[PDB]
Formats: C-alpha cells, structure tokens, sequence
C-alpha cells in the first residue's frame, strides 16, 4: 500500500478495506473487523425462527459475468503496468454463449 | 387538598360521584411470532388513570368546585383522591413501630411487624409507602409469627431506605387534570350546571 | 406506426365489450445445456391454442405498462405470478441456473365471440406482439400476517438488449483475449471466449506488449 | 408540509432507491457522485 | 359596541341567552416521563371562550340581531357582553376612591378601601382593572380590616402602574366572532328562527 | 324569469317554499396570535347562497318547475328570485327623482331625497342600486331633513357614476343553479315526485 | 396457575361465564386464480382465540379476580382455563395404562387401549397429549377391538416419542391476556362492575 | 361432501337456510367516454359467490356442522352444494345416450338428442357438463327435432373432447370457504350456539 | 414504510421532477450525471 | 398519481434533504453537481 | 459475531415478559477547561445503579434504531429528551460551549 495522505481518512480507509474485502462494524460498541471467509460451522437457521416476513430478489443482469480483465503495477515493468485477463468456458456455456466482460483494477 | 365530597361536605350530596373508572395503564410492546409465541417488554411506568362523573349540579356547591379547580390551577400543586370502594380498616395498630429493612427492591416487600399489628391485608387491598405518593396493590401475603411478606404490583418505583413505613389506611392517590386544558361548564335556563367529568392521571 | 388490418379497426370501433387474452412463451430458466425448454401461458381464463400450440391458463396474475419515448432507453416491464405454484418457486430457487439470457415474447389477441383469434397484423394474419426481450432478473415477496391471511408473489423482470448500459464489448490488442486462452491442467489453451472460432489460429498481438 | 418534512426524512432510503431506478432506466447512477 | 340584551331593549324579551358555555382555554406544553411525572407548562395567553344559544327568535328581534352583527362586520370593532348571572351585585360604593398600589405583580392583589366598600366578594366572582380589558376570578379574598387581598385567575396580564381601579360589577368581556364567514339562517314553517348561536373568543 | 311560486301561480300552491336558508359567505383568512390578538384578512367577494326545500308535488305544479329550469338551461341566463319575508313597503315616493352623487365608494352613501320621499328604511331592510344586480342590507340609517345617509353590508362593488338610483321594493335576487349538474326526480308509485330541492348562489 | 372457577372456589357462584366464543385462527396465504381456482396453504400455527364475558360482579369476588390477574401480570406465567362444556365426561379409565406407539404423524393417531377405557369419544371432543400444552379436537373416531384410531384437527405439533399418554378429561387451555395493557373496570351505581371480559389467546 | 341440510337430515331442520344470497361476479374494466360512448373489456373469470345464515342453533346439529367443517379442513376438499329453488326435473331421460361433437367453444351448444330426452329446458335453469365442476345457466333454447340449442351464461371454460355430457338435474357447486380463516361460535348461556353464517365462492 | 417504498417506486418520476425543480431554481441538473 | 405530482412539486425542498441524508450518512453531497 | 454467556440466551429462550433499561453515559459539553463533568442518565422508569453508578430516571424519551451494513459509514444515532426540562436547555443554549468532541456510551 501506498498512501496520499492528502485524500479524505473516510476515502483512504475505503480503498483499503476494498482492496482485501474487509469491512468494520461498530455494532456491540467496540469496533471490529470482519473480512468475509467460507466457514465450516455457520449459525443455522429455520424459517420458522423469523417473524415470517422474507423476500428474495435476484439481479443476474447487471452483476453477473463470464470473463474479466484485472490491472495491476508490476516492478518486473518498470512500475508500468500490466494487464491479466481470462474466461471462463463452463460459465460462458450456462450463459447462452453471450460474452460478458468484467473490467478491474 | 382533598377533591370535596360528601364526607368533607355532607351538605352538599351532589358532590358525590355517580360513577367511577379506574383504568390500570401498564404500556408494553408485544408481538406474535409464527411459531404461536407470545413476547412482551416492558418500559416505562405504570399509571392510575380515573374517570369522575357527576351529575347536574346546584350554583352553590358548583362555586365550591370552581374555588377549589381554580385554586388548584393556581397554584400548581395536586389533586388529593379519596376511593371510597376500599375504606376498610381490616389493619390497624402502631404503624410508625414496624421496621422494613433496607435494600428490598423488586416486588416482594418482607416486614417486621414485631407482633405489633392486629389483623390482616387481603388481596385487592391498596397499600402505600410513607415515603412515596406511589399507590400500590396487594397480590398476596403471608405469615410467619412476626413476619409478613407481601408481593405487590406494580414493581417498586424505589429501593427501600429502611426509613419507610408501611401505610394500610387512608390512602390518597395524588393526581392531576389531564382534561383541564379545555375545561368550562354549561348553564341550562333551568339554572343548573351540566355535563361536568374529570380525567385524572396519577402523577408522583 | 405500423398500420392494423382495417376490419380489426372497424370492429373496435363498434363492439362495446371486448375480450383480450394476453400469450406468453418464455424460454426456461437455467438450460445447463444450450438446448432450452419453453413455457407457455396465458392471464385468460381459460386455455387458448394458438398455431397449435397450447398455452396453460391461471398462473399469470398481471403484466405493467410499458413506455418508451424519443430518448433511448432500456423500456423495462415486469410482469407477476402466483407465489403458490410450487414449481415455478423451483423455477427461480436451483442454484445450478442461470439465465442472463433468455427470451421472451408477449403476443396480446382479441378474442372474438366464438373464441377465434382476430387477425389484426397483416404480416402474419393475426395477433399484435405486445413485447419481446430478454429476462434480467427475478423476486419472490413472502408476507405471513400474525393473523388472517397472508400472500405470495413472483415477479419477473424483463428488458431490452441494452439492459447493461455498461458493457463494453471492443477489441483490443492483446492475444490471450483475441484467442480466448484459459488455462487447464497447468497450460493455456484457446477456448471459447474467442469471438469467432477462427481467431484461436491467430498469434497476432502476440509481439504487442514489448514492442 | 412539516409533518411530510419529518416523515421523508424518517424514511429517506426508499426515496433513494426510487431515484436510482429512474437514472438507471435512463442509464445513470448517483454512485459517480460516491467517487466524485 | 355592547351587545343587544333585555336589559338595553327589554321589549325584545325573546332576546336573552337560552343557554351559555364560559370555556377556559389555557395552552401549555405537557409531557409524559416514563418516571410517571407530568410536567406541565404555562405558555401564550389564557383566554375566555364563550358559547351561546337564542331561543327561537320572532323576525323583528332577529333583524335587529342581524343588523347589529353586519354593522360589527362592517366597523371591523369588538363586541362587548356582560354575563347576567355574575352581574348579580355584592359590593358596592364608589370604586373610585379605592386605591391601588403601583408594582403588584403575580396572582395577588392587595388593595386600601379606606373603608368605602360595602360587602364582600365571593369565590368565583368576576374583577376587572380599569384600564385594561383583561377579566379574571376570584379564587379567593381576604380582610384586614379596610385592607384587602385577592387571589386571581388568571395571573395578572400587567404590572399595576398604581393608578388603576377595580371593577366588580357590570364587567364587559370584549370578544371576536368565528362564526361569521357561513353564518346563516332558516326561517321555520312556524314563522320562526331556530339554533342561532354563537362561538365568541376573547381577544387582547 | 321569476322562479314560479303563489304569487304568480296561486293555483299551484305546492310551489310556495317549504322552508328557505339564506346564507352569509364571507371568505376570510384568520389566524389566533399567542398573545390572544386575533388577526384576519379579507379578499374575494362576499356572497348570498340560498337553499329551498319542497313537499311532495304533484304532475302539473312538477311540469311547470321543470319547464322553467330547462328553458334557464338551454338559454344559460339566470334566475331571479324573491323572498317574501322582506315583502315591505315602507318606503315609497318618485325613487327616480333621487339624486346620488357620483364618486361615494366604500360602505355609506349619502342621498339627497329632495323631500320626495316619505317613510324610513329600517336596519335590516334590503336595498339594491337600480343599475346593478347586487343585493345589500341596511346596517344603520341618518336623516338631516332632505339629505339621507344609509351604511350597508356588504362594501360596495362599484363606484358610483351619478346615474344610479336606489331601490327600495321588489328586490329579486339574482341567481344561477350550482345544484343543478347532477338534477333529477324521483317518482314514486302514487303518482308524486319527490325529494326536489335547490341550491343556488347569487351571481352578477 | 389456573382461573378461578366455580370448581376451585363454588361459592364466588357469579364467577362463571355468562358466554363464550371459541375462535380457531389458521393463517392461510391465499391467492385468487384468474381461471377460478382457489389456493390455499398451511403455514405458520393454529391457534385458539377464546371471548369470555362475565356477568355482574360484586366487589368481593371482582377483588379475587383482580388479585389473580395482577399476580400473573407480576409472575409473567400463563393462564390455565378449562372449558366446562367440553368438561362432561365420556372416556373414563387409568390413561396411563394406554400405550402410543412412536413416531406416529400427521393427522392420524392410533393406540393401543388394552381394554382398559370404558365409553368412546364423540366427534367434536377435546384432546391432548400429556407432554406437550397443545390441544386438539376429533374430527372422527374409529375402534377396532381395543385399537383407536383418531383423526385430529389441527395436525400434530410433534411427532410421537412412544411416551405419550392420551388426556380426555380436564384439558386446560395454556394461554396468554391481550387486554392487559389498559384493563379498567367501571363501578356502577348500584354496587356492581359490569362488561368485565378477557380475549385470551393461546400461546406455545 | 354435501353440506348436510334436511333432505340429508330432516331430524336437524335447523340446518335449513334461513336465506340464501347468490352473487355473480364478473370482474370487468370499464369507463366513460366524454362523448358518451361506454367501453369495456373483459378478463378473469365469472364465479358464483353465496352467502348462507343460520339461526339459533342447538348442540347437536351444531356438532353435526362442526364435524362437518373440521373434516372439510383438515383434508383440504371441496365443499358440495345444493341449491333448492332449481330443484325441478323438467328434463329427464338416458342423459348418457346423448352425443355433444367436439370443438365447440364460446357460449352457444349444439346437442344431437337422438330423440331420447323428453321435455325441455327453461331460461333461468341451471347447467352442467358431466367431466367439469363448472355451473352455467341458459340464457336461452331451440328445438329443431332431435338437434337442441342452447345459449348459456357465462362463456365456456373448455374446449368440448366429445366424451362430455350434459346434466340438468341434481347440479351441486364445489365451493370452498373463505370465511373458514377466523371461524369460530358463540355459546350463550341459554346453551344454544349463536352467529354462525358462511361465505363461499366456487372453485374449480 | 414498505407500502411507502412500494409507492414511491412505482411513482418515481414525479421526485425526480422535484429534485430537479429545486436543483434548476439553485441553478443545477442530474443530466450533468447522464453525460458523467 | 397526478396528485402526488402536484403535492411533491409543491413539496420539493423535503425531498432534496431527505435525499442529502442519506448522500451524506454514506459521504456524497449533491453540491459536487452545484460546482459541476 | 459476540459471543454471549448462555445462561443469558436460556432466559431469554424461556421467559415471555422481559424488562430492559437503557443505561447512557454522557460527557457534559462545553467545559472549558479540559476536565469536563459527565452525566448519567436512564430511561428506565426508576433510577438504577450499576457500578455504585446511579443513573437518573426520566429524563429520557426515546432512542433511534442503529444500522450498519458492509460499507463503511458514519453509523449514526439520535436519542430525545424532554424539553421542558429548564436545565437541558440551558446545557445546549450557553454561548461558551463547544462540544465538537465529547464522548457517549449506551
């Protein structure tokens, strides 16, 4: 990391926890980190336990992809950048073969 | 500053209330869970609220009220209640001797009584703190020689100090006029005043 | 415009009572395979064929407006189905679906006394399409009162081929994206994700970086 | 008006998301302010 | 402009209230703690509200009515009422040698009457200052000797300036009319008028 | 185009009004200050509103109601109305010998009567200036031999030109049907229409 | 703890019910087809709503009432009622002799009696199951020998653990007061308090 | 499943209707135009709603309804009804003979009699086909020999197969009950259940 | 609230009517975000 | 709805605060448009 | 996710009817110098003390929700007081105070 400490606190704190999928709550008053993590032993829960008002929605359209382009700064070009990128096949046949391209950096 | 009646004021009957509401408000926040659970919380205090009625009254002992509401308003002080329903003197005996210890909190009051009172509270009957304006009501009781316990609704508003004394006889709710923002009275041709009621509320 | 047969026009101008039925294909969610199913429906109180084929009748329950203007826009409808059909809750609720496309088209039929279908579009000789697209997302609103009743819907939302206004979809000099690499135990290879079948041959770009 | 002053600004969110449903038909997003 | 009664036309003895309602209106904040204490608040002006009903009334008398609340209308002035049943006299003498001394301030009067009054106010009786328009109650009076003290409703508007005078009878509310936009008016079958009545405020 | 009544048409006697209400409108915009000063201003005319009820009618006096209110429908002019209760010629003389000089405006005229007239107005009385449709009502009236002063309600619309004359009898308002976009009869099995009544509005 | 009754105290004889209503309340999500059908699905749980109304009450047995509805205010507990009409016997024998085998679910219960109970149940009796305050009506019964079987309404809770016993006689309701927030009650001239009634709800 | 009623159970007459209301509903979208044209389009379907109320009822036939409706509920039916002022047989003879052709669609049916049925149908009577719950009603008839027409209300909800049948006599509708939700029965202390009615709308 | 949302969404164009109202009488518009 | 158009544009000035809440409980203002 | 005692989500499992205070601790605004006084206060109908600490009662009418989500945010709050009482209006309506940082617990 590097940082211009000229940005706003609230802007650089934000890059930072966007870039390793961090997030901070103050929830119980102490403040706390919570990056997200594939657990072997979540709470469970029945329908049952709620107040029974539950509502799903689901928004493939704009947020679903199939292939993506990442760039990055790498020392092995001078501190130039370079440009990865890649599909996905199995993803693009679920898809009815429609290419769809992620852009990051 | 007792509310006039009949027995301060046996000359003037009409005075007497035709009929009287006594509402318990105990504010709580409930839901119904799917699972055909019940859950409640509690917050805030619970409240006496009282509705008087009276009926068509005579110039003179209107003027009595009127010189008794205004004076009241004046001075922004409070409205002794008497209820007449439970004037029973089932307890009696030196008071003033029992000892309540301190640091009772929570709704289960134990007293020394020291083989001093003569008697017994009934459920239903109201009782007081000397201390405190709070009006509270007998759930239950029990003996043991000397020692009485009492569990009382609502919670205690107090931790006891161990100065208090019980109080099982001539208690006065202390109370203001919720209505009396709009109050005014009609007069009939007849010459008689009408459509008079109060709405009180407790207040400490 | 497009111009309407002129007896549907005569006869809309006459008769006062009017029976629409609203006819829905839709292809299934969730074809893992390239090859789809299709659904068929109807909002009408009963079931209607149509160049034989046959649409079901009651699980439509309503359909939006919809409305474009002189700007472009992406023209968007949603259109509402029971919550109860057991089935179409399993429609929406497999994890292995997808559907980032699949097609709809809505023909819109009057419906004249003795239960044919007027032809109104000179083209085919039959019913006006009211819309036609592709899905783009879904929901299901569960509403469970303490008491009395309570409800469940579905909702599907559809929209034009513009419905992510950020896509981009150029070119660019670069040969893994030319030819589609990906990689498989432990090499590239072209796949797929070439726009055309062709370009996986082309080593061109390949230079480009360094040069 | 004040009592719909106090209610907007007790359910301020949903006001938001409707705006965000105009801009995106149109093809826009408040979100340009958030890196603006 | 003082209103029509059958005291100043008492020909016209349909012309007298069948019924009134004298309403205290006295805005203040409250507010409910959770501890069960009202706290309450006086802000803004207490202000007199009056209610009247006529009998049926004869067309004469009405016109007369209706000319006297048009030329009201038309003039923009205030309308001035005395109430019969206060106007029933207790003191009298000559209210200009009493005396007032300047700076009294709150809901106590205190005053010199030399002696020259002649009987005594009754709680719930009407007083008024000279020099202001404000009426208020007695609460309550007290003697000594020609001194007098008096206890008001409500709390005096005005610091006494010390040349005030008092006024225990004959006292006129001066008052404004909120009827009178859709006033209007149905002639029975009978040859009669039926439920005019008036909503009177007091204004300052 | 007189609204038919007994007047007109004895033999129709049904027509005569069951019972009228005549209303005051006076548009205002009012406020209550804290300090109890009431405040209120005026814009928009005031105008006269009048309901008319009837009994059961029968076929003939039915037809003749009806003939007139669809010919004021298809030719869009306006009713005119009397209203017995004023019927009263107290005054009379060569009225067209009356000369008011031009420029009065605002709420009083003055009359040079020129002693042609005999009688007095009375307070309550109507009065109408013969070129203009408007009703107003004597609030209050002066004599100085030949010269007169009258002070009316409503405020005058027009500024005088001098060519007016006043008018002391058979004053007819005028009006137009604001009931009449949704107008219909009811007609039972005795042969008898049923449930007519009128709202109408003064219009100029 | 269990309301007092003409069974636990048969000398407060004014204490029983003067109605009562039973109310099943089944939460259903229910949809309209636009072809015609129907649907409806079963989710979340029944439960009873139970109305009672008390006659008049003198003061002494109101007292108890209140004393016993205060303290469960207090305790937090629930409240056991048992319905006296459903209370008439027709089973009678040792029910802890009855075996039930597990696991069984759904609407349909079986069990073996050993010949030990006497009678039947009719349909529209109560039922419970010993472990669990749920109860359930029978919609039918069927013997063989000394095998029952049972189909219940609504279905069952919880599955059989094989350690059930049947309960016939004295079922009581488990439930929970929906009034408790602004219960009052109104002394009437006479001496009594009338229009005293509880909603009470089952809770699980 | 019929409701039970006393042709079911003449021993139970209470059962017996009281009165019967027969509602069509038939969901349409209309408006005006401002040259007074209407216009209107249909979707959705006709259905038949009835609403039924009982009298006072005694225990018995009441445990009767109730083992009835707890059945209906927990087996999730139909509930068949009779309606008895179509209850005349008119039409008669081996329905079963007849031959309807199929593809007949919208609302008018050719039937090839054969010859065999004798007498005929009425405007107002009721109709059914045999492989479908729906009830329709015959707006109208013609004979030509053996061939019959009818024309009937509301419009076909299937296309004919050929294997159907028509049915003019013993016509019950399959309803189920959207009412059923917050059922339940008031029981007054003369012991006799009170307030029962029921609502129900077909289902196909 | 969530009959406010429900509302709100299905009546969205006339707030962004307002909005731009007030942003027009400061001087200001949201097509400034649709070139952005 | 013609209703609630009337009433949000004689309203508008509520809205432009409800919508300026929400914008900056996240960080954003709508006078960046104003500089813009 | 807090980790809670046990015995606590047992209670909580069992009993119908809670009873639940709220319990704030406040710095005074506008101390001029650095050390500042603190005030306690509940909204619980009866004093309460915790720690020996006594927290006043009645003073307190209501308290917002509190929402968080995975982006970040400033978590905001706001809680009333009656305004009728003398003292808490002149707390705010001093003209030496500031208060740009004094500190809450709830």
């Amino acid at each position: 990391t590097i940082l211009d400490t000229s940005e706003s606190v609230f802007k650089n704190v934000q890059g930072l926890l966007e870039s390793y999928g961090g997030a901070i709550n103050n929830l119980s008053g102490q403040y706390r980190v919570t990056v997200e993590k594939y657990s072997n032993t979540p709470l469970e829960i029945n329908f049952l336990d709620t107040y029974g008002d539950l509502e799903l929605s689901d928004t493939t359209g704009r947020n679903k992809f199939n292939s993506v382009q990442a760039s990055i700064v790498d020392p092995a070009l001078s501190w130039k950048t370079n440009s990865i990128t890649f599909y996905n096949s199995n993803y693009k046949e679920q898809d009815k073969n429609l290419d769809k391209k992620l852009q990051l950096s | 500053m007792r509310l006039p009646d009949p027995y301060t004021n046996p000359e003037l009957s009409g005075l007497g209330f035709e009929s009287v509401n006594l509402i318990d408000n105990d504010p709580v926040i409930r839901d119904e869970l799917p699972n055909g659970k019940v859950n409640e919380v509690k917050v805030s205090a619970q409240y006496w609220g009282i509705n008087i009625s009276y009926p068509e009254l005579f110039p003179d002992e209107y003027s009595v009220l009127d010189a008794f509401i205004l004076e009241y308003k004046r001075t922004g002080g409070y409205i002794d209640v008497i209820l007449p329903q439970y004037e029973a003197f089932r307890v009696r005996g030196n008071t003033n001797l029992v000892n309540i210890p301190a640091g009772q909190k929570g709704s289960n009051i134990t007293m020394d009584t020291q083989g001093v009172l003569t008697g017994i509270p009934k459920p239903g009957d109201l009782f007081k703190l000397s201390n405190h304006p709070k009006v509270y009501k007998i759930t239950s009781f029990n003996r043991s020689g000397n020692s009485w316990s009492i569990n009382v609704y609502p919670d205690l508003f107090i931790t006891t100090t161990g100065a208090e004394k019980p109080v099982f006889n001539g208690i006065l709710f202390r109370t203001k006029l919720m209505n009396g923002d709009a109050f005014g009275s009609t007069l009939n041709n007849n010459g008689t005043y009408s459509g008079i009621s109060l709405n009180l509320r407790e207040s400490l | 415009m497009k111009q309407i047969l002129d007896s549907a026009r005569n006869y809309l101008k006459n008769n006062s009572r009017i029976k629409t039925a609203s006819l829905i294909s839709l292809e299934l969610p969730g074809s893992t395979g390239t090859s789809t199913a299709f659904i068929y429906l109807t909002d009408y109180f009963r079931d209607v064929i149509y160049n034989g084929i046959l649409y079901q009748a009651g699980k439509v329950k309503s359909i939006s407006p919809h409305k474009q203007n002189r700007d472009l826009s992406i023209g968007s409808l949603s259109f509402t189905i029971t919550g109860t059909a057991q089935d179409e809750v399993l429609k929406l609720v497999q994890n292995g679906v997808s559907f980032l496309d699949r097609t709809v088209s809505i023909h819109q039929a009057i419906i004249t006394e003795d239960g044919s279908i007027l032809p109104v579009d000179p083209d085919t000789n039959g019913p006006l399409l009211y819309f036609r697209g592709r899905i783009t997302g879904g929901g299901i609103k569960d509403n469970i009162s303490t008491s009395g009743v309570g409800t469940s819907t579905i909702t599907w939302n559809c929209s034009n081929q513009f419905y992510d206004f950020d896509r981009v979809n150029g070119r660019y000099t670069d040969d893994a994206s030319h030819r589609g690499l990906e990689v498989v135990a432990g090499q590239l290879l072209p796949s797929n994700g070439a726009k055309r079948l062709e370009y996986q041959e082309d080593y061109g770009f390949f230079h480009a970086n360094k040069s | 008006a004040a009592s719909f002053r106090e209610f907007a600004s007790s359910n301020s969110g949903a006001l938001r998301d409707a705006v965000e449903l105009a801009l995106n038909e149109n093809g826009a997003s408040l979100k340009t302010l958030g890196n603006s």
